[PDB]
RNA sequence: CCAGGGCUACACACGUGCUACAAUGGCGCAUACAAAGAGAAGCGACCUCGCGAGAGCAAGCGGACCUCAUAAAGUGCGUCGUAGUCCGGAUUGGAGUCUGCAACUCGACUCCAUGAAGUCGGAAUCGCUAGUAAUCGUGGAUCAGAAUGCCACGGUGAAUAC
């Protein structure tokens, strides 16, 4: 957790002032990192669900977790109880050492990177983003691969309101645009 | 396209034409038959009816139209399909 | 083996493998090479470590993959919306160059739509 | 965490064209090479000169003159 | 009589062609071998620039004298080693040159970026008996410009006919 030091001897002093804030702990932190693998075709095999979870493992280290079909819906043809993708949640040591490389290795890595949103924010501070290639991480031999997943990122904070999410990854340099 | 060496090309007469409209400043929309003539930087801002072979449709110039020529803004065939 | 944002192939030799860019061809990696100082038939692979850093600098002052890609989607849309002859055969999807469209442009509008 | 379920997890260190040596935790096993890290990618001065809209007015007048 | 437009349109149907789907080939480099033609408002050496089509200055010839004019396939050496590829070249983006009052509709050509279909084609059908077929170049007439067409010329050169 390099960039945890990081928040805690300069952002905060950065966003007490700004805000105005009246307590240590009313300023912003984040929680939890959580990387979303819907695989989909999996119905037709299990053959492919495997290997996206060898992905997103080594991406992030942790083991990840299958999830399954909530409701039986015709329209996409799964029943209740399909496995229907995979998710891990980050959360402190481990939760910062994916944000380190994420802002430094990872990101300026997408072929024709232009920037990212910042209208993206759901009212209440958490940042949601999708990537469109598992390629862009120094994980992943670009040559071993053999089918072409996607994923994104939801990051969950504790900002109030859409304003101050945006003020808080500010002062980590986030590259919006 | 014309050479580089020659330069532009336009009609004698619509140089007269939107000279005499900007020195005396109207909108009025001017009829002209010269499609092979290449559109100067003093006509943006000004409504140029080039014709088509059948009648006269009008043309206001904008920004990006100064290295074109009037007759790419003035269709001479009409077409809306075969069934 | 990794040239200007994409990967570049490792087994192909030095000026075959750099026209995976968008934007060079056969004549313009001779341009890379002949200025940077690499002889022409050795591979991407077994260049060394002090080779791939400079040759992006010559890379990096032409308009490539993001920078090209753009600038051709500017330009046609461009010709959309003023309403010129181009672009009206650009959003018609009936070729531009003055060919026959009686006959042969199975390019522009696909291979052949029967009658219904 | 469970001591059998997961990946290895170890410091590596990353080498960038930028002359940095940077140091992160990752699952890799082997050393890092990069082409661009977050100090010298086109972000803060790249979108500003690959726009370049160009005046209209000067592609005619850099062709010739009067 | 005149200016612009049309004869160049395109859900589509048939006839005749050129280029292809590659190694008996592509590219690069060196290097041998023709015949028939035209030319005065014509063809336009060398030199000088230009990535190049061209431009500049400007000899030479009414022509077995001079120019158009460099034949290509081939051979020597070298590489790429079966992939939609160092095969194929369509198609579009930005620049150009030229002839021409004038290149938007609606010209040819150059340079650069893009790099489709196509991996030998169902039934059916055509040409050809020897310097033929196959192959690869080259000239000419119409013509300001604009040949995969038409007419003419040589190089290589088969299989087979009970
Ligand atoms: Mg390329
Ligand atoms: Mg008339
Ligand atoms: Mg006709
Ligand atoms: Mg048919
Ligand atoms: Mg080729
Ligand atoms: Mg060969
Ligand atoms: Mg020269
Ligand atoms: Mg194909
Ligand atoms: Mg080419
Ligand atoms: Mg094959
Ligand atoms: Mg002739
Ligand atoms: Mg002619
Ligand atoms: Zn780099």
């Amino acid at each position: 957790a390099k960039l945890h030091d990081y928040y805690k001897d300069e952002v905060v002093k950065k966003l007490m002032t700004e805000f105005n804030y009246n307590s240590v702990m009313q300023v912003p932190r984040v929680e939890k990192i959580t990387l979303n693998m819907g695989v989909g075709e999996a119905i037709a095999d299990k053959k492919l669900l495997d290997n996206a979870a060898a992905d997103l493992a080594a991406i992030s280290g942790q083991k990840p977790l299958i999830t399954k079909a909530r409701k039986s819906v015709a329209g996409f043809k799964i029943r209740q109880g399909y496995p229907i993708g995979c998710k891990v949640t980050l959360r402190g040591e481990r939760m910062w050492e994916f944000f380190e490389r994420l802002i430094t290795i990872a990101v300026p890595r997408i072929r024709d990177f232009r920037g990212l949103s910042a209208k993206s924010f759901d009212g209440r501070g958490n940042y949601s983003m999708g990537v469109r290639e598992q390629i862009i991480f120094p994980e992943i031999d670009y040559d071993k691969v053999d089918r072409v997943r996607g994923l994104d990122i939801t990051i969950t904070t504790t900002a109030k309101s859409d304003e101050e999410g945006r003020a808080l990854l500010a002062a980590f340099d986030f590259p919006f645009r | 396209p014309r050479s580089l060496k020659k330069g532009p090309f336009i009609d004698l007469h619509l140089l007269k034409k939107v000279e005499k409209a900007v020195e005396s400043g109207d909108k009025k929309p001017l009829r002209t038959w010269s499609r092979r003539s290449t559109i100067f930087p003093n006509m943006i801002g000004l409504t140029i009816a080039v014709h088509n072979g059948r009648q006269h449709v009008p043309v206001f110039v904008t920004d990006e139209m100064v290295g074109h020529k009037l007759g790419e803004f003035a269709p001479t065939r009409t077409y809306r399909g075969h069934a | 083996a990794r040239i200007a944002g994409i990967n570049i192939p490792d087994h192909k030799h030095a000026v075959i493998a750099l026209t995976s860019i968008y934007g060079v061809g056969k004549t313009r990696s001779k341009a890379i090479l002949a200025a940077a100082g690499i002889a022409e038939d050795v591979k991407i692979s077994e260049l060394s470590e002090g080779q791939i850093d400079t040759l992006r600098d010559e890379v990096a002052k032409f308009v490539v993959e993001g920078d090209l890609r753009r600038e051709i989607s500017m330009s046609i849309k461009r010709l959309m919306d003023l309403g010129c002859y181009r672009g009206l055969r650009h959003r018609r999807g009936l070729p531009v160059r003055g060919q026959r469209t009686k006959t042969n442009a199975r390019t522009r509008k696909g291979p052949r739509k029967p009658i219904k | 965490m469970k001591k059998d379920i997961h990946p290895k997890y170890e410091e590596i260190t990353a080498s960038c064209s930028c002359g940095n040596v940077m140091k992160i935790r990752s699952t890799v096993g082997h050393d890092l090479n990069l082409d661009v890290c977050s100090k010298c990618h086109p972000f803060f001065t790249g979108k500003q000169r690959d726009v370049a809209t160009g005046g209209r007015v000067d592609r005619f007048n850099k062709r010739f003159n009067i």
